[PDB]
């Protein structure tokens, strides 16, 4: 997106600066940005506001209405392994990811290989019938760019 | 000409009836048409009347039209020579042409082609076929400026010359008077001095038969003239316009109104032609997407007109636009164009067809007169009632419903009478009372409602006290699109309130369900506005008065459009079940309260 | 290029005139061609049919509390159903429709495969004030409808109709095994969802040969629901299906005979109230069972109790009537009264059937075409 930092970050002289947008019959994607909850509070990940309960509530209460209104598969991206590993810890601790999970099946990628390919086929396996499953990662892993997300799978 | 009974009486001059009543046609000495609906033969006299006239009224069972100088410059624009349009009028006439329409008809159709106006080479030249012309109007004091300096002959080739770009609205408005009117037409096939775009629409975009009339009206002969498509906003008007800019295969200009319609017009764009965003360029000092070398480029007027300081951004914006010309110049919802600011934009800018889409014509001060040389000739106008008929537009059931002043407010409104009145037949607690029943009936069989309302200040309490969301208009960018968002896909939120705001083109979201409340004086163009945000009995709409108020005046003079348009208003003194429960302002004593927070304006 | 920028349509020089009032004649003509705007066949579509044992599942999840559908999914569904199931019986004499509800990962066949409407329609306004809670469950669902239509005969096309709710279902085991159970089952497999696209819905009706359609309204929902009442179309003859069948004659009795006896029916004596001792109705042609409504399979004998008017309805597909050949007035040389309606023939054209060669007018050759789909000199 930006065409004027690459040709800085490295010594480059382009002389192009081109983008496409794809165009179908119709829309094929909805992007949007969430902001404040319910509760008019703001959900930023912030650090100082980390391990604060009202954003992980809301998170959970995001998470929670939006898995039954999309199916076969929510692929969510955290900020890190710690931060990730708090948020399901303090969803755990109140009654809110058993709801999360009577929807959808949650899979938790960690940094084993093995364990991480295993995780990947069972979610894959659960997407392919009508069970849904929760595939929750970090946006700086080794799962977020060795697999595609094709139709049907998140 | 006699007045027996007060009645222009034309008997005696067209006796012409032989045999009998086949002819589903009647014509006038001065100038009328009235045509008969219930004929076999009825969709042809419309194909042939709309081409060579314009429409004044369209009910169910006799269309009456109009003959104009203008309509018949634009049926000569058409392949249809006089020859023609004579025979096939003294065909469909079954009472005979008066001698005072074939007189009139040949004058008017004799000086079409005479003079031209062509744009070279960002100079504007005015062209004629016959000299004699040009030395007829070289006595003209007002034509003898727009030469400079002096454009001796211009000795061309055929005598032409050179005019004051800024003062082309002056001869325009001249030759008219001088019985020439001057024609904007644009040969697009071979012109090989404009870097022709490669725009092409995706051939997905069907479009309805009726709009196939219209795109095939302005392409006559091969060639774009300007001219005014009138279409209502529930149907399709952007298409037509996105249809227009491919054809003609050049660089576009979009003028809108206001600063979220060059969104709209984008958003069309970018369904309908399948153009790169690169190209597509919006100049509203907002983004600034680069205008500068772009095919398409949109924008809004009192920006284009400015009279101040202008940005340094936008002052070369505009430098870089003043400098080439522009083929198929669209405006949006041209009916306000003639104003003190917004003819000079057409000045202003340098176009060779110049193309006006509005839903609503109709305007006061007697301006439109001026349109038709400023830009051109009324081209199409969509017949509502036949348009309704095929199903694509909703069937909207107008109800003119009124509702008794309280003795509390009636002696007040008749005390007062320095414009204090206003607000008093606005807060009439009957009115109040019947607008909360139909708001709570229409919301218990889940419909959607659209509650137009000036006088914002009325507003206030009208909203507030049902706790309902609510525009006030100056309430921001953000909170209006998100409360216009929600609006649609929500169950639990369904009717908002809209002061003055909805008089444009927007984006609102489908409704069925409208009720207006003290809208301005006579202003027909907004009820027909406020009318079109409903079609798109599917919907019907409400409008709410005070009697014994100049309100009852006010809506009697505003709904003549719509009932020369074909609708009929019902009027409705009863509401069923007004006491089966509970509604506001149920007591005088709450009633009476109204009166000191109503008198409690004082704006002095 | 364009088709609109060429030359302008001129519609009104189809119009013309030859002696100064001729215009009455091309507007007779207009009159004539605005008749015959029909394809003479009130359907056009399929002329034919097949027994189908139909089953449809009926999700009873939370999601059904959802509000989409005022007042909520729950409502409309069983509504457009009890609709459905109305026009489905209307439109096929001898099939079959059976009701299964899934809940709390369960399927409940609410019930019985019959030919009865009322019954469904009573189960449909009893299962109105029901509790939506669990998940559903396709499996069960399946398994249920594919073991009671395991014995059904191979002629009858069988078709299970899912209204899948919820966008998660909760299967006991491998769903794809019982898919392909299906396959070779030959059970068609349609389902209409409410939420979005499912893959699981796709990828069933895709194997199975149905259909996967997702419901944007209420009317599109009840078009959804009249395309799916039109019954498949059969192949010429599969084998030697037949069904032995009744037609109990409808009668009444009256006190005036010494045969006056009355009789409680079979259907009534099941209900808690005092079943219906009428004196008449319709006995069954087998056992002399009585029953009250129509079509009912005998309860007794098994025997199938049908009314003949309504098998009979749908005969006209089977012997179309031939377009009349259309003759000029002038070219016909006989008599000058239609035999249908014994008026006068002025129009421009006679109708002559190929069979009887009578004369038919304008007016009665449509009316044959369309509502007698009789010849009435073919009839003598
Ligand atoms: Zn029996
Ligand atoms: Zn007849
Ligand atoms: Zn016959």
């Amino acid at each position: 997106s930006p065409l004027d930092i690459y040709p800085k970050i490295l010594d480059f002289h382009p002389v192009t600066m081109a983008t496409f947008t794809m165009t179908l019959a119709r829309v094929c994607l909805c992007p949007m940005i969430i902001g404040r909850g319910n509760d008019q509070v703001a959900i930023s990940s912030k650090f100082e506001t980390r391990e604060d309960i009202a954003v992980i509530r809301n998170y959970g209460n995001l998470l929670l209405e939006m898995s039954a209104v999309v199916p076969d598969g929510i692929v969510a991206f955290f900020t890190s392994y710690q931060y990730m590993e708090s948020t399901v810890a303090s969803w755990y601790e109140q009654g809110i990811l058993e709801n999360i999970q009577r929807n959808k099946l949650l899979f938790i990628e960690t940094q084993d290989g093995a364990e991480t390919s295993v995780a990947l086929e069972k979610y894959q396996e659960a997407c392919e019938n009508g069970r849904g499953a929760i595939l929750l990662s970090v946006a700086r892993g080794k799962v977020s760019e060795g697999i595609d997300f094709v139709h049907h799978y998140g | 000409k006699v007045d027996e009974y007060g009645a222009k009486d034309y008997r005696l001059q067209m006796p012409l009836k032989d045999d009998h009543t086949s002819r589903p046609l009647w014509v006038a000495p001065d100038g009328h048409i009235f045509l008969e609906a219930f004929s076999p033969v009825y969709k042809y006299a419309q194909d042939f009347l709309v081409a060579i006239a314009e429409p004044v009224c369209r009910p169910t069972h006799v269309h009456e039209y109009k003959l104009t100088a203008y309509s018949l410059y634009a049926a000569v624009s058409v392949g249809l020579q006089t020859s023609d349009i004579t025979e096939y009028l003294r065909k469909l006439s079954k009472t005979g042409v008066p001698d005072g329409i074939m007189q009139f008809i040949k004058l008017c159709t004799v000086s079409y082609g005479k003079v031209k106006l062509v744009l070279k080479h960002n100079r504007y030249f005015v062209e004629s076929c016959h000299p004699d012309v040009i030395q007829h109007l070289l006595q003209d004091p007002v034509i003898r400026e727009c030469r400079l300096r002096n454009s001796e002959g211009e000795a061309t080739e055929t005598v032409s010359f050179e005019v004051k770009q800024e003062m082309i609205e002056e001869l325009q408005k001249r030759c008219i008077h001088l019985e020439y009117p001057l024609l904007a037409e644009y040969d697009f096939r071979n012109d090989s001095v404009n870097p022709d775009i490669n725009i092409d629409l995706k051939p997905t975009a069907v479009l309805r038969p009726y709009q196939e009339k219209s795109l095939r009206k302005m392409f006559g002969n091969g060639r774009a003239r300007s001219g005014v498509i009138v279409l209502p906003c529930g149907a399709g008007k952007s298409l037509v316009g996105v249809t227009a800019a491919c054809t003609v295969r050049k660089r576009c200009l979009v003028l809108g109104n206001s600063a979220v319609s060059v969104e709209q017009w984008k958003a069309q764009f970018k369904m309908w032609s399948t153009i790169d965003d690169s190209q597509i360029c919006r100049f509203t000092s907002d983004a600034k997407d680069k205008p500068i070398g772009c095919s398409v480029a949109i924008s809004t007027y009192s920006m284009l007109g400015h009279t101040t300081k202008r940005s340094w951004e936008a002052e070369r914006v505009m430098e870089w636009l003043k400098t080439q010309e522009w083929g198929l110049m669209i405006l949006d919802e041209v009916h306000t164009i003639p104003a003190k600011m917004f003819r000079r934009v057409l000045t202003i800018v340098q176009a060779h067809c110049k193309l006006g889409l509005t839903a609503t014509l109709v305007r006061e001060d007697d301006k439109i007169v001026d349109l038709n040389f400023l830009i051109g000739p009324k081209l199409y106008e969509a017949n509502w009632m036949e348009l309704q008929n095929n199903g694509y537009i909703a069937k909207v059931q107008c109800a003119e419903v009124w509702c008794p002043m309280s003795p509390e407010f009636y002696r007040e409104y008749v005390a007062i009478k320095t414009k204090k009145r206003i607000l008093l037949y606005t807060m009439n607690p009957n009115k109040f009372r019947a607008c909360q029943f139909l708001i709570k009936f229409h919301e218990r069989r889940n419909d959607k409602i659209i509650v137009f309302a000036d006088n914002v200040f009325a507003l206030k309490e009208y909203a507030i006290r049902l706790n309902k969301p609510y525009i006030y208009g100056p309430t921001s960018q953000g909170e209006r699109m998100q409360i216009l968002q929600n609006f649609k896909h929500n169950p639990k939120i369904n009717t908002i309130f809209i002061s003055k705001v909805g008089d444009t083109s927007f984006d609102l979201p489908e409704a069925n369900v409208l009720i207006q409340i003290s809208s301005h004086g006579g202003s027909r163009r907004q009820e027909a506005q406020r009318l079109g945000r409903v079609l798109r009995y599917n919907a019907f709409f409400y409008s709410l008065v005070s009697q014994d108020t100049q309100e009852m005046a006010y809506s009697t003079k505003r709904q003549r459009f719509l009932v020369d348009q074909g609708y009929s208003f019902k009027v409705i003194t009863k509401l069923a079940g007004m006491e089966e429960e509970d509604l506001a302002f149920s007591t005088k004593e709450e009633q009476q309260q109204l009166l000191q927070k109503v008198l409690a304006a004082t704006d002095l | 290029t364009k088709r609109w920028e060429g030359g302008y349509e001129r519609t009104w020089e189809i119009l013309k005139e030859d002696e100064s009032g001729s215009l009455k004649a091309t507007i007779e003509d207009i009159l004539f061609k605005a008749k015959r705007k029909r394809v003479f066949e009130h359907h056009g579509q399929v002329r034919l049919g097949m027994m189908r044992h139909l089953y449809v599942v009926v999700d009873g999840s939370r999601t059904m509390e959802d509000q989409d559908l005022k007042p909520n999914r729950l409502t409309c569904t069983l509504k457009l159903l009890e609709y459905f199931v109305e026009e489905y019986f209307d439109q096929n004499p001898i099939s079959q429709i059976g009701i299964i509800v899934t809940k709390s990962k369960r399927a409940e066949k609410l019930t019985e495969l019959s030919g009865n409407p009322r019954k469904h329609i009573t189960s449909l306004k009893k299962a109105v004030d029901m509790t939506c809670h669990g998940e559903p469950s396709l499996y069960n669902s399946l398994s249920i409808a594919m073991q009671t239509l395991k014995h059904m005969p191979g002629h009858t096309s069988r078709e299970v109709l899912i209204i899948f709710s919820s966008l998660t279902t909760c299967d006991p085991s491998n769903i794809y095994d019982l898919i392909k159970t299906l396959k070779a089952a030959k059970i068609r497999v349609s389902v209409i969802g409410l939420s979005a696209e499912v893959r699981v819905c796709t990828v069933l009706a895709r194997e199975t040969g149905g259909t996967y359609h997702v419901i944007l309204d209420e009317s599109h929902y009840k078009e959804l629901l009249t395309h799916h009442v039109s019954p498949p179309p059969a192949s010429s003859s599969s084998e030697c299906s037949l069904i032995r069948m009744g037609f109990p004659q409808h009668t009444i009795a009256s006190l005036s005979d010494q045969d006056a006896k009355p009789s409680f029916s079979m259907a009534h004596l099941d209900g808690n109230t005092e079943p219906g001792l009428t004196l008449g109705g319709y006995f069954c042609p087998q056992c002399r069972a009585k029953y009250c409504e129509l079509p009912v399979e005998c309860k007794i004998c098994g025997l199938t109790l049908v009314s003949a008017p309504h098998l009979a309805r749908s005969y006209h597909h089977l012997f179309p009537l031939d377009a009349f050949q259309e003759i000029p007035l002038e070219e016909y040389n006989g008599e000058r009264f239609c035999y249908g309606c014994q008026g006068e023939l002025k129009d421009q054209h006679v109708y002559v059937c190929a069979v009887c060669q009578n004369v038919f007018c304008v007016d009665c050759d449509v009316f044959v075409h369309d509502s007698l789909h009789c010849c009435p000199g073919c009839i003598h």
